DNA sequence: GGTGGTGGGTTGG
């Protein structure tokens, strides 16, 4: 329903430090 | 985690920590599926060559921490244990098969900013995701190094290891209910979980829903972060079908 | 301290 989105990261609209680097691997 | 970093604040929500009444002691960790619901490893409370038979009123669910021991006054929800529902042919006598493990919490949890759920992989993004050399994160407050004790939790990215790589990576009868993970030695990059890391996620976030999936559970291996060594998880998807089945209790 | 070592933090006195 709401899973899987980080109310600070997805919710907020913003990355992490290697969620780009996760990205980059598929 | 060994070879990791400290954690963003509520870059790993779901992540859970199970802890011991007495003495109070971490065992290890879990996973926020649902508001009532964790997700964890079997070995965590029932491994008899440790004699574990760990019981409801044994046990603590704390989630939403980030400092691995100190109490965070006002953002960390410690929860009780209704009921423990534990894989019937969780092979612990061999080579954990089905290591895996639920718990109903005596009553939801409210969320904040630092509690949150993780998804759970459909038929599809099962397939999808779950192809070798594609990264996930691995989260827990598990061993700096094989003998490493973080004072905060730990994470770190490592690739999904080929069917084959893992097979005779080991000695240890392999199986579809588990995946293995982490770097060969050639990679230069280095990376695993360690023990303590248990029962933690090896989340996927996916391109199309920006939604993180869990698609994994630490579950063992042979020392940590060694060459020619990987993390061993258990295969989540290969599993949702039990993990239905008891949901819908 | 309660739960670290510094004021708030990510959360009160
Ligand atoms: C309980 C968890 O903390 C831990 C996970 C270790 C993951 N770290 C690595 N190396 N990727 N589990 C264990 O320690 C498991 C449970 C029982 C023993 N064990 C092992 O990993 C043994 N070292 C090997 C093993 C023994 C029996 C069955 C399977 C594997
Ligand atoms: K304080
Ligand atoms: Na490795």
């Amino acid at each position: 329903a709401d899973c899987g989105l980080r109310p600070l990261f997805e919710k907020k609209s913003l990355e992490d430090k290697t969620e780009r680097e996760l990205l980059e691997s598929y | 985690i060994v070879e990791g970093s400290d954690a963003e604040i509520g870059m790993s929500p779901w992540q859970v920590m199970l802890f011991r009444k007495s003495p109070q002691e971490l065992l290890c960790g879990a996973s926020l599926i649902s508001d009532r619901w964790v997700l964890t490893a079997a070995h965590c409370l029932l491994y008899p060559p440790w004699d574990k038979n760990f019981t409801e009123n044994d046990l603590l669910v704390r989630i939403g921490k980030h400092s691995r021991t100190r109490y965070e006054r006002n953002i960390e929800k410690i929860s009780m244990l209704e009921k423990i529902y534990i894989h019937p042919r969780y092979n612990w006598r061999e080579n954990l098969d089905r290591d895996i493990a639920l718990m109903k919490l005596k009553k939801p949890v409210a969320f904040s900013d630092y509690i949150h759920p993780v998804c759970l992989p459909d038929r599809e993004t099962a397939a999808s995701l779950l192809q070798a050399g594609y990264k996930g994160r691995v989260t827990g407050w598990g061993n700096l190094k094989e003998t490493g004790q973080p004072s905060v939790l730990q994470v770190v990215n490592l690739p999904i290891v080929e069917r084959p790589v893992c097979k005779d990576s080991t000695r240890i009868r392999i199986t579809d209910n588990m995946f293995c993970a982490g770097y060969k030695p050639d990679e230069g990059k280095r990376g695993d979980a360690c023990e303590g890391d248990s029962g933690g996620p090896f989340v996927m976030k996916s391109p199309f829903n920006n939604r993180w999936y869990q698609m994994g559970i630490v579950s063992w291996g042979e020392g940590c972060d060694r060459d020619g060594k990987y993390g061993f998880y258990t295969h989540v998807f290969r599993l949702k079908k039990w993990i239905q089945k008891v949901i819908d209790q």
